[PDB]
């Protein structure tokens, strides 16, 4: 739901600010990312918030089956 | 930079106006004393090298194997200690 | 009348601001004396006390916190445990400095705040990280066995 | 009946061989 | 026939107080812009990066991390202040490329002898299909 | 790096490269529609794709069409 | 200049000619409705002022007519709620049985089988079992009469009627000029004395002379039928000298400042009336008077038509540190002039406000037999915990729409605005670090005790039994408070509420209120508290610091406060909007209040709200909270489903309607994701299909149907989220509270 | 009275009202005819 | 359950030092620049 309700623009606001703070904080300035730390696509985050969700739909309804039916009988 | 009035900007010296500084990197060689530089640099002598400070990482998960072979039980941990009676479950089963 | 946030080093189009935190004299001569920014000596010696004050800081919240806490031989295994954390935060680092120094790029320079050149740090290099990543080695497992040490000779514990 | 050690570590080695031919089989599709 | 103006490197900047917003890591390994502007008095202008500045009579340079900030700020000054301005592209080894005024007049209006580039004859529904350019390394409209 | 292209039905009302915030299109001399001018993307590699000028087009369907594809360090607008 | 009375006369006429016509006030939605999108932006740009014109006089006039309408709204609402509470409710039957006859004051007409909802309350009446606590308000002010209650039903509907006349009469016939609502020393000067302070001061007049001797007398033991009127106390000292003896002399030791000699009925003890559980109306009657006095005081601050006083500007912009440059410069001109500023602080502090007021309110009852109905507290309490939250985030909106519309930077220079919106990425860096920080210790907390409960490793969790994490600081406080009387508050004879310590407050034979003790619970839902609240904060200072500018979109100031995106280019800037960053801050304060009221309805249901057997207290729950609010398992099973058994085997019994809302709020929820998830192409591509099918058929509207915008859409379904979880909660809340208790 | 004939007729004030209308008789239906589950004639 | 040793083994195998080894050496080849 946080990929699904949450779209990329608060999130690349908020990667430039926290890429800001490393780029400057003291003691952390001598490493520094390879790869450019930004938010994730829009399609990107639709397919990781689709796959949360079904990922806790599925282990959720499994759990649940699996407690009901097995410590009942 | 040039900044001795409002001039932050300078092609031939482009390395202080762009903002390139230590903020607190400073050149000294005095630091460490005497016979320990030489302890410690033999301590970490040809560990240096990538291959064998990859090779201290190999002996490192084989002791993180070698705990599981023998020494998860040394310090008891219940998943290899022994069991106590059993349940049955809800109907006629086990 | 009195003037305490600025424009670092003058010009007031870079990110930081001077504050009385991030350049009071106390403040910056302690950041200043902190090894990681001695571009002086060895990389080596350096990256030694480092790991002497990250392995003997580990022991702690092992030894008080960890599963076997309520155990004669916490210690012992707390030993275990910090020598594993070393050797985990070693790779950690035998990984950045094998991607992040795998070639070279002598691009503009450094300089300091007052207007004098400074090489551009041996740290930041193939081989002076790798000698960084083995002096944490050596330092990383001491002050974990430091630590232990500790345990059994200090009076108030 | 349980099975023997023997026969765990024979599969476990047949594993490794199946462990083998898979890498070989991925280096030749990444080639 | 047009040339491209100087960047006079000891231009004064714009009163500020100092932002959080300017430049970055990026500058020193990568690029950082700058914006030239001509102003009539001393007044207050706003600042893409956050907070109020005030530029001064005459000549005036401020350096963005972005050319997108460079052009928020050419076009507030000219609709906001009626001021002109140009902007280069400055690499961190030292050669600058100008910008933005390429050729003299505003890109919005037709000076006669530019290059005319990525405009197709056709219309949007005058593309190939995908099929028959499959498995080039291309999308239909570059053909 | 995103595609943009200017297609015939163009009418030149300069109003996608007004639009355009980063100087990606500029107006070059035609004779295809009435104001004799036609718009042109010589900058494309300062386009970030915010299609600002789609959205200024008033053509239908619009002349300035933008494709989004490789992602540099200018089309992403990173200032870090 | 000058402060003074400035109006113009008949300045818009008073016809039905703008009725005929919608989208008048705006010149956008002119030449008629094209499509729905038409439709839907008339009632979004209804308020939208700064739109309809440019000048701030029209805005400020049309403001004022508005607040008059929405004072008309509270009245008739007001004179809605007395005249159910004096036709359709038990009262006076409540009055006589106020411990055992449930409160009610809406009945149902029996139509479709609906008539089971008129619960079996008591009092020889059916009726709707109401939670809002008017009888014990009533009780308060001491009407004990059905007539008076409809009398003041009346003196509602004439006032609803006089403040609609009032917004008629200054909106056409004299609206007032710019200038007169700029004074805002002479507004404050008649706020806080003219308003709050006579206010007060009159409130504590009526409950010396009414609510004083009939509360007496009911807290005695008497019929309400017997009780004398409240005219007939008011009337002469005679009664009142019977009551309280005080009254023999007169106002003649007031004027001779031996005032003293009021103590009996200007006391000071703290704690609750045992025989009611409320506050002491007589500890009530000094506070009001006192912060009357204080509040008459404070209304002579500032300077109006006189040389005494100071002014508002003068005290901003002398206001200046080295650390902060000029300071308060800009500030008096930018709340002189823009709405929406005023707006903003007002709204946080309203919100605050009402938070306050649910806090005190729980912690000591105010009212007669409050305490003991622990269904309207709960209620009550939830209620303001809700309007705070939402006024706050609408304090977030309203600096976020400042920021966009009405900040000038030409005024604000290096001032307190500026130097904020010059380090904006300081605080917002600092602001996401402490809400990582406050979200791995609070939430992994809780997480670390589930997987601890789960291995079998109860001795490994952070409980109370285990590792301790005890909240010294706020157990410290209470001992302080409890301490309190007879050491640092030598004149109170109790402490201010008995949560802090002491013992347990009983009326017929329930709890009002016991002392309330922290555990590694408590400590835990605290820090959760705060992570909350510091990523709500998180957003909206977010949305407000970057609604001007930001690294990725130089010029958002010219896209608005209101827009969707910037496109999908660099890499894609949904969201963009400070209106998007309320959007997401709207969800974050539906979660920070709902864990706060479940917090709050979970720890008095388990170690306050009880029965007295004498020899200890039976809780609802019984002590269940101190062993398994540590653990999301105990929230979902101890808490989520063990009091979901009330609302779910509500069918065919009064709380029937609960049940039923229970369920339609879970609907109305998941509908909400279909706006959430989807996107706007999908819909206009579906709805072209449809369009293609009208056609086929000639039943094509003219108005062109089209997809809600993106910005249509994110607010329908913040809407329907934020409705269906807080209508849930309300149906789960109210059914459990009047089924168990 | 053209004008306020024509606000009466505006989209909202007819829409409420005839969902009033249609409500009010469906539920004097129900008051004079309930617990209609089938169409027995 | 015959050879009861052999989970003690595997199982930190595939849990530390073969996710740790394989996570490093994706880490390396992700930015290994000149393949
Ligand atoms: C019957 C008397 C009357 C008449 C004929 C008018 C006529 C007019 N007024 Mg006016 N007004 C009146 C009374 C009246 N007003 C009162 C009592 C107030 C105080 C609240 C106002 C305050 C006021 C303001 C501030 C403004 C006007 C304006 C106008 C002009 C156009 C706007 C308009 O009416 O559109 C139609 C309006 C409606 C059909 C009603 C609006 C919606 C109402 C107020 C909702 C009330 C709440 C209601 C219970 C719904 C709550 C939710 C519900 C579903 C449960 C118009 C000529 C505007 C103007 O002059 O333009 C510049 C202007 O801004 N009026
Ligand atoms: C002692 C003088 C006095 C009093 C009692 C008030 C009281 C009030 N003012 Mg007001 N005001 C005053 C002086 C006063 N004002 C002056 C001198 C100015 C010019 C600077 C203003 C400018 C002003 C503005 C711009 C606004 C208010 C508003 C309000 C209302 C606040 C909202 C609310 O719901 O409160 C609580 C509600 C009640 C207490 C209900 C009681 C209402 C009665 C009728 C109050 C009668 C007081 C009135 C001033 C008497 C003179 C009017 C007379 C001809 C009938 C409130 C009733 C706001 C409002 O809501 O607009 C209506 C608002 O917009 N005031
Ligand atoms: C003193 C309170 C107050 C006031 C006077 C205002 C005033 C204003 N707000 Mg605001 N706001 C407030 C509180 C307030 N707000 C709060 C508490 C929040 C948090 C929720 C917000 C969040 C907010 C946002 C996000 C926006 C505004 C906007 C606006 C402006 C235009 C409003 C408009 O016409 O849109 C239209 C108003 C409506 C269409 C009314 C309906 C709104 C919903 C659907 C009603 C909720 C349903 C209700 C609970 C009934 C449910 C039962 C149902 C089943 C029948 C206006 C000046 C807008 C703006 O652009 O500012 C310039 C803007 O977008 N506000
Ligand atoms: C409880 C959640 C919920 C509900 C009720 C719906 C309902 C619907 N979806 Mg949907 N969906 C959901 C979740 C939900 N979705 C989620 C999470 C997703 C992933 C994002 C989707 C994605 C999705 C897609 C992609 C599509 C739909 C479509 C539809 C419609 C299908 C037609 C139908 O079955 O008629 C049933 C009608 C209803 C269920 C509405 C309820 C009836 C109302 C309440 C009666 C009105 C009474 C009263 C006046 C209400 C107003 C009160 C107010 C005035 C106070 C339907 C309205 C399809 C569509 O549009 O169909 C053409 C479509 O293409 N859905
Ligand atoms: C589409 C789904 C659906 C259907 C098919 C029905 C069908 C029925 N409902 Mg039901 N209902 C529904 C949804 C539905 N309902 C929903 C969603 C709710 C929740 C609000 C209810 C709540 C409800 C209640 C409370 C009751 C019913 C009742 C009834 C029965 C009464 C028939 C009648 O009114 O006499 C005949 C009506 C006419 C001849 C009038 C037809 C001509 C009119 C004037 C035209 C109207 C123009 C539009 C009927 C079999 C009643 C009953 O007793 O059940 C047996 C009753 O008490 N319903
Ligand atoms: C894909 C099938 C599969 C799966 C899901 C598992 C899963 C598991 N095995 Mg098992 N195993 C398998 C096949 C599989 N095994 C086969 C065919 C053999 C015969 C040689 C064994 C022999 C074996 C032994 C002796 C033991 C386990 C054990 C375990 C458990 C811990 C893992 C471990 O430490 O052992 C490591 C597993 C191996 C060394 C061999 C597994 C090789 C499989 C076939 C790899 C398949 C990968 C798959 C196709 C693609 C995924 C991508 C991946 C390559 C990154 C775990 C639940 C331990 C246990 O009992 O826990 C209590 C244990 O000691 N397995
Ligand atoms: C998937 C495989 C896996 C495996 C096999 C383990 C295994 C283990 N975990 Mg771990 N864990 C995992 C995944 C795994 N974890 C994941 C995915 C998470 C994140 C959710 C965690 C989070 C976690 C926490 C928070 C903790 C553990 C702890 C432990 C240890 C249990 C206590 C003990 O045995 O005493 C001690 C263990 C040892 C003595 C063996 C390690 C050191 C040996 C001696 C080799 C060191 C070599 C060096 C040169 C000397 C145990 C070795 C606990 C612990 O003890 O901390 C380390 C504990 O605090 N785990
Ligand atoms: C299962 C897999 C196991 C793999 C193990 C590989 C280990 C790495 C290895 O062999 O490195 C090979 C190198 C040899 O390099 C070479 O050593 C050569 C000497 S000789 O060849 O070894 O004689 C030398 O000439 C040459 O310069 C140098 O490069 O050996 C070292 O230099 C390792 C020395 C490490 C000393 C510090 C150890 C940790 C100190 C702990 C402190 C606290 C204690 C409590
Ligand atoms: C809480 C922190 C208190 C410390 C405190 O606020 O001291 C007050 C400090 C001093 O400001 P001044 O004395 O200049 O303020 C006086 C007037 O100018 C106010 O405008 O203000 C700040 O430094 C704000 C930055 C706080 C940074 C928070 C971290
Ligand atoms: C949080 C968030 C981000 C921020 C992106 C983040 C925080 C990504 C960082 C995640 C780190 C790397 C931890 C992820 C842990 C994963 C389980 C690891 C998976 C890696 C695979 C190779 C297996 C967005 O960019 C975004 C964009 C559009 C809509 C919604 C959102 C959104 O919700
Ligand atoms: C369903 C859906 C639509 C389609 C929604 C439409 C077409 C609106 C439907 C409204 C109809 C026409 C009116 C129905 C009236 C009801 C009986 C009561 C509605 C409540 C009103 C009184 C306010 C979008 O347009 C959309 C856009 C962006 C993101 C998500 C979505 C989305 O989820
Ligand atoms: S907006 Fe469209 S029609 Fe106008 S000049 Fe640009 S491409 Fe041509
Ligand atoms: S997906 Fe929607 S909100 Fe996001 S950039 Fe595209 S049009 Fe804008």
């Amino acid at each position: 739901f946080m990929f699904l309700i949450s779209w990329r623009g608060y999130w690349q606001e908020l990667i430039e600010t926290l890429a800001w703070a490393h780029e400057r904080t003291p003691l952390a300035n001598l490493v520094r990312w390879r790869d450019k730390p930004v938010a994730l696509s829009i399609v990107q985050a639709r397919l990781v918030g689709l796959t949360h969700f079904s990922v806790g739909y599925v282990l959720t309804y499994a759990a649940f089956l699996i407690a009901s039916t097995s410590g009942k009988f | 930079k040039y900044g001795e009035e409002s001039r932050y900007f300078d092609l031939k010296d482009l390395e202080n106006t762009v903002g390139s500084w230590d903020m607190y990197g400073q050149e000294d060689k005095s630091r460490y004393n005497g016979l320990q530089s030489e302890f410690f640099e033999r301590a970490a002598n040809g560990l240096s090298r990538r291959e064998y400070i990859l090779g201290l990482v190999a002996i490192g998960g084989a002791g993180i194997l070698a705990w599981g072979g023998k020494g998860a039980a040394d310090v008891r941990l219940p998943t290899v200690g022994p069991q106590q009676p059993a349940q049955v479950g809800p109907r006629g089963r086990l | 009348k009195v003037q305490v946030v600025q424009p670092v080093n003058g010009d007031p189009f870079i990110g930081m601001l001077e504050t009385p935190v991030t350049s009071s004299p106390a403040i910056a001569w302690y950041l200043s004396n902190l090894p990681a920014y001695r571009t002086g000596v060895s990389p080596l010696l350096r990256g030694v006390e480092i790991g002497l004050a990250h392995g003997y800081l580990l022991v702690g919240p092992f030894i008080k916190l960890g599963p076997l806490r309520d155990v004669e031989n916490v210690a012992e295994i707390v030993g275990c445990i910090n020598g594993a954390a070393t050797v985990l935060i070693l790779t950690l680092c035998l990984a950045y400095g094998a991607v992040t120094f795998q070639g070279e790029g002598p691009q503009v320079g450094v300089k300091t705040l007052s207007g004098r050149s400074i090489p551009r740090d041996p740290l930041q290099s193939a081989d002076g990280w790798n000698k960084f990543t083995a002096g944490f080695a050596v330092g990383g497992l001491s002050g974990a066995a430091w630590g232990y040490l500790c345990t059994q000779i200090l009076p108030y514990y | 009946m349980p099975i023997a050690d023997y026969q765990v570590f024979t599969a476990l080695f047949l594993a490794l061989a199946t462990g083998i031919f898979a890498v070989r089989l991925g280096v030749a599709l990444y080639k | 026939a047009f040339t491209p103006p100087t960047l006079q490197s000891d231009t004064p900047s714009p009163i500020f107080g100092g932002s959080t917003g300017g430049l970055l890591s990026q500058a020193q390994v990568e690029e950082f812009h700058v914006i030239t502007w001509e102003s009539k008095k001393e007044q207050i202008f706003e600042m893409p990066t956050g907070g109020a500045a005030i530029m001064r009579q005459g000549p005036n340079l401020l350096k963005l991390a972005r050319k997108e900030q460079c052009l928020a700020l050419l076009t507030q000054l000219r609709t906001k202040f009626k001021i002109d301005g140009y902007i280069y592209r400055v690499f961190p080894n030292g050669e600058v490329q100008y910008l933005h005024p390429k050729d003299g007049v505003y890109p919005e209006k037709v000076n006669a002898g530019r290059s005319g580039d990525n405009t197709n004859m056709r219309r949007i529904g005058q593309n190939k299909e995908p099929v028959q350019i499959k498995f080039s390394g291309k999308i239909p409209a570059e053909f | 790096s995103h595609t943009v292209k200017i297609y015939d039905t163009c009418i030149g009302c300069t109003q996608c490269v007004r639009a355009c915030p980063t100087d990606v299109l500029e107006m070059v001399p035609w004779d295809g529609c009435k104001a004799n001018q036609i718009a042109s993307a010589p900058r494309t590699e300062d386009c970030v794709g915010c299609k600002r000028c789609e959205s200024a087009c008033p053509t239908d369907f619009l002349s300035v069409r933008v494709y989004l594809g490789s992602e540099t360090t200018r089309s992403m607008g990173l200032a870090y | 200049k000058k402060v003074k009375i400035v109006v113009d006369r008949n300045p818009v006429a008073t016809n039905f000619e703008k009725w005929a016509k919608p989208g008048h006030f705006s010149r956008t939605l002119s030449k008629g409705p094209t499509t729905t999108t038409w439709i839907w932006n008339l009632h979004a740009d209804a308020h939208d002022f700064d739109t309809q014109t440019s000048d701030l006089e029209e805005i400020s006039r049309k403001v004022f007519s508005a607040h008059f309408g929405q004072l008309g709204i509270i009245f008739i609402w007001l004179s809605g709620m007395y005249f159910h509470g004096a036709r359709f409710s038990n009262y006076e039957a409540w009055l006589t049985d106020p411990t055992h006859i449930k409160p009610s004051a809406q009945v149902v007409w029996p139509i479709v089988g609906q008539e089971i909802l008129n619960a079996d309350v008591g009092g020889g009446f059916q009726g709707l079992q109401i939670t809002s606590g008017f009888f014990q308000l009533w009780r308060a002010a001491g009407i004990t009469s059905e007539l008076q209650l409809y009398t003041t039903a009346i003196g509602a509907l004439v006032m609803a009627a006089a403040m609609f006349f009032a917004g008629w009469f200054h909106y056409h016939k004299a609206a007032p000029k710019l200038e007169w609502f700029q004074n805002v020393e002479s507004m404050l000067n008649h706020h806080l004395g003219g308003l709050l302070g006579l206010g007060s001061l009159a409130w504590a007049g009526h409950q010396i002379h009414v609510s004083l001797p009939i509360n007496k007398l009911l807290d005695a033991g008497v019929d309400p039928k017997e009780i004398p009127l409240p005219h007939e106390f008011t009337l002469n000292p005679e009664l009142m000298a019977q009551l309280y003896p005080s009254f023999s002399k007169g106002l003649a030791p007031f004027f001779t400042l031996d005032w003293a000699q009021y103590s009996d009925f200007l006391t000071f003890q703290g704690g609750l009336n045992p025989v009611t559980g409320g506050l002491w109306l007589t500890d009530t009657v000094h506070h009001h008077l006192a912060i009357a006095v204080l509040f008459l005081i404070a209304g002579h601050q500032y300077r109006t038509n006189w040389g005494i006083g100071s002014s508002l500007k003068e005290i901003l912009e002398a206001h200046k540190g080295p650390f902060t440059g000029e300071g308060h410069k800009g500030l008096y001109e930018i709340l002189t002039t823009s709405w929406h500023a005023q707006l903003a602080i007002n709204l946080a502090l309203f919100g605050s406000l009402s938070i306050i007021v649910a806090h005190h309110m729980y912690a000591m009852p105010p009212y007669p037999y409050l305490a003991t109905d622990y269904g309207t507290q709960l209620s009550l309490f939830t209620h303001h915990m809700w309007i705070g939250g939402f006024c706050i985030v609408g304090a977030g909106a309203h600096a976020a729409i400042f920021m966009v519309r009405d900040y000038d930077p030409t005024n604000n220079y290096n001032n307190l605005l500026d130097r904020v919106l010059r380090h904006r990425d300081a605080i917002i860096s600092h602001l996401n670090w402490v809400c990582i920080f406050l979200g791995f210790h609070s939430f992994g907390l809780y997480i670390h005790n589930d997987t601890m409960s789960a291995l079998g490793r109860p001795q490994d969790m952070f409980s109370d039994t285990a590792i301790q994490l005890q909240p010294v600081f706020a157990q410290w406080v209470q001992n302080t408070h409890f301490l309190a009387p007879g050491f640092t508050a030598p004149n109170a004879l109790a402490s201010t509420s008995p949560s802090w310590g002491g013992d347990v407050v009983a009326v017929g034979g329930k709890v009002a209120m016991m002392p309330i003790s922290l555990g590694t619970a408590d400590f835990l839902v605290h820090h959760i508290h705060a992570f909350t609240i510091h990523v709500t904060v998180l957003i909206l200072l977010k949305g407000v610091l970057y609604a001007r500018s930001s690294r990725l979109i130089p010029d958002k100031a010219n896209l608005g406060f209101r827009f969707p995106c910037d496109g999908p280019g660099r890499g894609g800037t949904c969201q963009v909007s400070a209106w998007d960053h309320v959007f997401l801050g709207l969800f974050w304060m539906y979660n920070s209040i709902s864990i706060v009221i479940f917090h709050f309805s979970w720890k008095m249901q388990s170690d306050v709200w009880g029965t007295v057997s004498a020899n200890g207290v039976s809780h609802i729950t019984g002590g269940n909270f101190a062993q398994s609010a540590n653990t999301i398992n105990g929230w979902l099973r101890d808490f989520l489903w063990a009091q979901s058994s009330q609302v779910i085997q509500s069918y065919g019994s009064a709380l029937s309607a609960y049940g039923l809302i229970f369920l339609g709020a879970h609907f109305v929820w998941a509908f909400s994701l279909m706006f959430l998830f989807s996107g706007r192409g999908y819909w206009q591509e579906l709805i072209e299909s449809i369009v293609w099918a009208h056609n086929k058929l000639k039943v094509a509207p003219a108005i062109q149907p089209r997809a809600l915008s993106i910005t249509q859409g994110r607010a329908v379904g913040v809407a329907h989220y934020l409705l269906g979880g807080i209508a849930t909660t309300w149906s789960f809340f109210l059914a459990r509270i009047l089924a168990v208790g | 009275m053209k004008d306020f004939t024509t606000y009466l007729s505006t989209a909202p004030v007819l829409t409420l009202l005839s969902v009033t209308v249609v409500a009010g008789l469906l539920i004097e239906i129900n008051r004079f005819f309930p617990d209609a589950l089938i169409a027995a004639f | 359950m015959s050879a009861q040793f052999l989970p003690s083994i595997l199982v930190p195998l595939v849990g530390l030092v073969f996710p740790a080894v394989a996570m490093a050496s994706m880490f390396l080849y992700i930015e290994k620049e000149e393949i």
